[PDB]
C-alpha cells in the first residue's frame, strides 16, 4: 500500500519472470499503479529484460518511464543513473536511435 | 555469419513482406553487437502499427469525417430550402 | 481485288457513316437549341411539355 | 509436333525433335523479377551469372556442356545443352550444381568476382544500352509501387548491398518443388527423361514460394530520362495490355501486329502495308519502330517504342501514332486484319519453332509454369484464324480508345510534349 512493501512484494513477484508475456504483463501491472516506481524496481526490470531474451521491452520500459516521469527533471535524473545502468545494459534511447 | 545482412533495412517501410516470420525466425541474441540499423526492426517488428496498435482513424479519415459531416448537413439544410417555402402569414405590413 | 476510291473508302464510308448520322443529329440538336426565340420556329419548337 | 507433360512434384515436359543435332535439359523455375522487393533487386541476375561463373563453366565444359540462363519478370531457367547422347551427363551436372551442393558456387572469392563482374554489367548497361533502359523505365513507370516495376536487371543501389546470406534466402524461398519445371528440348524422349529423373532422386525442396501481398495493377504515368548530350531521342508509349490466360491475347498481338515495325534505312521494310508510313517517311520522323504486345502472369502492356533523330518532330510522331491507334476503335478494315493474320503466322512460327533449343525450352518452361500445358502451334493459328474485324474493333474500345497511357523517354526528349496533349490524343474528338 505504502512505497516499500510496493517495492519489496513486487520485486518478490516480479523475480517470478521465467517468460516473455509473464514478464511483460508483471512489467504491464506493476507499472500501471498510483506510484513511480522505485529505481530498483527498474533494476530488476532491466535484469529480467537480460533474463528472458528480449531486447525492445527494454526499450519499452524506457519510453513508460519518459511518459510516467511527470516533469523533466526526474527525466534527466534517471537519465544519469539509468545512463550509467546503460553502460553496463547496452540499452539505446529512442531518442538515439531514430526508428 | 550469425548477424543480419541488410536484407530490407527499412522496416517501417513495408510489413507487406509475405513470410514475415522467416525475419522474426532470424532474431538472435549477443546483445549491443545487434547492428543497430536491425536493431531498429526488433523494436518496429515487435512494437509497431499494425493490427494491434492500429489507429481507429487513419491520417487521412479524420478529413473525410469533418467533410463528410459538412456536406451531409449542407445537403439537409439545402433540402429543407427546395422542398417548401410556401403560404405563410398574411404580409409583413399585417404584422407591424 | 480493287476497290471503289477517290482517296476516301467506300469501305471507310460505310465505317463512318453511322457516325456521320449522329452528327447530323448533334448538329440539329445544335440548332434547336440556337432557334428557339425566334418566333417562326416556336410554330414547331414548343410541342410536348417546354409551353 | 507434339508436347508430353508428368508431374511427381517436378513437372517434366518435353519436345522430342528428332531432326535436331543437340538436346537441351534444364529447370525453368517460376520465381523470376516479380518476386522481389526492391532491396534484394538484382538477386536473379546474380544468381544467372553465379551458375555462369567461370569455375562452373569450365567444370561444364570439361564434359562438353555448354551452360545457358535467362532471367524473365515470371521466369528463371538455367538450361544445359549437350550432345544427344549425354543427357545423363547433363542431369548430373545439374544435380552436383543445384541440388547437391550450393557452397562451392558461393564460396568468397567466386561471389566478389561475380558481383564485380554484374556491377559492371549493370553500370554498362545503365549508361550505353539507351532504347533497353527506355523499356525498363517504362515498366517501372506503367506499374510503380508493384513488384511487376522491378527490372531483371537490378540497380546499382541494391546490388552493391546483397551477400551470400540474402542468395541464399531467395534460394531457400523459390527454387522449390512446386515452383520448378525441369524441361528437356531437342533430340531426346520423353519416357528416357522421365526414366532418368527416377533413376536419380533429384529433390529440389519441400515446397511454396511466398505470396505476393499486392497484385500487378497498370498506373498511367511518365518518366523523362531527359539526356542532351545524346544524339537520338529513345521514347517508349504503351498502355495496359493483356496478360496471359487472357481470351484477348492473340487479339492484342494482332493488334501489335497491324501497326508492325519499321527502319527507315532498309529498303525493303520502308515499303510495307502499313498506312502509318504514308505519314511517317515524308518528312523522316523516325529512324525506327516497334509495337510489342508484352504479357505477364498478372497484367501486359501494349504500345510502341521508338528512335528518332529529328528531335523537333517528336510530337508529329507520337501524333500520327496514336491517330493511327486510334483508326483501330472506329474504322480498321479487313485487308489490314489479313495481312496482320499472315505476319503473326508468320512470326509466330519462327518464335516457337526456331532451330534452336535453348529458347523453345525457355518458351515451354514459362508457358508449362503459367498455364499448365504448352498450347501447341495449329490451335494458335487456328485462334488467329478466328479473329474478325468485330474482335479487334471491341478490343480496341476495350484498351486502346481513351485509356491511361504510361510514357519513358530519354535523350533529347525536349520536343515531346507534355503529359495531357499524348493523353488527349487517345481520343479523337471527331469520333
Amino acid at each position: 500500500e505504502t512505497f516499500e512493501e510496493f517495492t519489496a512484494r513486487y520485486e518478490k513477484e516480479f523475480d517470478e519472470a521465467y517468460d516473455l508475456f509473464e514478464v511483460q504483463r508483471v512489467l504491464n501491472n506493476c507499472f500501471s499503479y498510483d506510484l513511480v516506481p522505485a529505481p530498483a524496481v527498474i533494476e530488476k526490470a532491466l535484469r529480467a529484460a537480460r533474463r528472458v531474451n528480449d531486447l525492445p521491452t527494454a526499450i519499452r520500459v524506457f519510453e513508460a518511464l519518459k511518459y510516467k516521469v511527470e516533469n523533466e527533471d526526474q527525466y534527466k535524473a534517471y537519465l544519469d543513473e539509468l545512463k550509467d545502468v546503460r553502460q553496463e545494459l547496452g540499452v539505446p534511447l529512442k531518442e538515439e536511435l531514430f526508428p | 555469419v550469425m548477424d543480419l545482412q541488410s536484407r530490407w533495412e527499412n522496416m517501417p517501410s513495408t510489413e507487406q513482406q509475405d513470410i514475415v516470420s522467416k525475419l522474426s525466425e532470424r532474431q538472435k541474441l549477443p546483445w549491443a553487437q545487434l547492428t543497430e540499423p536491425e536493431k531498429q526492426a526488433v523494436w518496429y517488428i515487435s512494437y509497431g502499427e499494425w493490427g494491434p496498435r492500429r489507429p481507429v482513424l487513419n491520417k487521412g479519415d479524420s478529413s473525410f469525417i469533418a467533410k463528410g459531416v459538412a456536406a451531409g448537413l449542407l445537403f439537409s439544410v439545402g433540402l429543407f430550402a427546395v422542398v417548401r417555402m410556401a403560404g405563410g402569414q398574411d404580409a409583413k405590413t399585417m404584422n407591424k | 481485288t480493287g476497290l471503289h476510291f477517290g482517296r476516301l473508302s467506300l469501305r471507310s464510308l460505310t465505317a463512318y457513316a453511322p457516325n456521320l448520322m449522329l452528327w447530323g443529329g448533334a448538329s440539329m440538336l445544335g440548332l434547336f437549341v440556337f432557334t428557339e426565340g425566334w418566333p417562326k420556329f416556336q410554330d414547331t419548337l414548343y410541342k410536348k411539355i417546354p409551353l | 509436333a507434339e508436347v508430353t507433360q508428368l508431374s511427381n512434384g517436378i513437372v517434366v515436359a518435353t519436345e522430342h525433335n528428332p531432326s535436331a543435332h543437340t538436346a537441351s535439359v534444364g529447370v525453368v523455375f517460376g520465381s523470376g523479377a516479380a518476386n522481389e522487393n526492391p532491396y534484394n533487386n538484382g538477386v536473379s541476375n546474380l544468381w544467372k551469372n553465379i551458375f555462369l561463373s567461370k569455375e562452373n563453366s569450365a567444370v561444364a565444359a570439361k564434359e562438353g556442356l555448354a551452360l545457358s540462363s535467362n532471367i524473365s519478370r515470371d521466369f528463371q531457367s538455367y538450361i544445359v545443352s549437350s550432345l544427344p547422347g549425354s543427357t545423363d551427363k547433363s542431369l548430373d551436372f545439374l544435380n552436383q550444381s543445384f541440388i547437391q551442393q550450393k557452397a562451392n558456387l558461393l564460396s568468397s572469392s567466386n561471389f566478389e568476382a561475380t558481383k564485380k563482374s554484374v556491377l559492371k554489367q549493370v553500370q554498362d548497361f545503365e549508361e550505353n544500352d539507351h532504347p533497353n533502359r527506355v523499356l525498363e523505365h517504362l515498366h517501372s513507370t506503367a506499374f510503380q509501387n508493384t513488384p511487376l516495376s522491378l527490372p531483371t536487371r537490378g540497380t546499382l543501389e541494391s546490388l552493391e548491398n546483397l551477400v551470400v546470406a540474402d542468395l541464399e534466402s531467395f534460394a531457400n524461398n523459390h527454387f522449390l518443388n512446386s515452383n520448378a519445371v525441369v524441361v528437356g528440348t531437342g533430340n531426346i524422349k520423353h519416357e528416357d527423361l522421365v526414366n532418368s529423373i527416377e533413376s536419380k532422386n533429384l529433390s529440389l525442396q519441400t515446397g511454396t514460394k511466398p505470396v505476393l501481398k499486392k497484385k500487378a495493377a497498370f498506373l498511367g504515368s511518365e518518366v523523362r530520362l531527359r539526356d542532351d548530350t545524346l544524339p537520338k531521342a529513345w521514347i517508349s508509349l504503351a498502355v495496359e495490355g493483356e496478360p496471359v490466360n487472357s481470351p484477348n491475347y492473340f487479339v492484342a498481338k494482332l493488334a501489335a501486329q497491324i501497326f508492325g515495325s519499321y527502319n527507315a534505312f532498309e529498303p525493303a521494310s520502308r515499303l510495307q502495308g502499313i498506312k502509318l508510313l504514308d505519314n511517317i517517311q515524308e518528312y523522316q520522323l523516325c529512324d525506327n519502330f516497334n509495337h510489342f504486345s508484352l504479357s505477364y502472369k498478372d497484367s501486359g502492356l501494349w504500345g510502341f517504342s521508338t528512335a528518332t533523330r529529328n528531335v523537333t518532330m517528336i510530337d508529329d510522331l507520337i501524333h500520327f501514332t496514336l491517330k493511327q491507334w486510334n483508326r483501330l476503335t472506329i474504322s480498321v478494315t479487313d485487308t489490314e486484319v489479313e495481312r496482320a493474320k499472315s505476319l503473326l503466322k508468320l512470326q509466330l512460327g519462327q518464335l516457337y519453332e526456331s532451330g534452336n533449343p535453348v529458347n523453345d525450352a525457355n518458351l515451354l518452361g514459362a508457358e508449362v509454369l503459367i498455364k499448365g500445358s504448352k498450347l501447341s502451334l495449329g490451335e494458335a493459328f487456328k485462334k488467329i484464324d478466328a479473329i474478325t474485324v468485330k474482335d479487334v474493333k471491341a478490343w480496341a474500345g476495350k484498351r486502346l480508345w481513351d485509356q491511361d497511357i504510361a510514357i519513358a523517354g530519354t535523350g533529347q526528349i525536349e520536343g515531346l510534349l507534355d503529359y495531357m496533349r499524348i493523353r488527349s490524343d487517345m481520343s479523337m474528338m471527331r469520333w
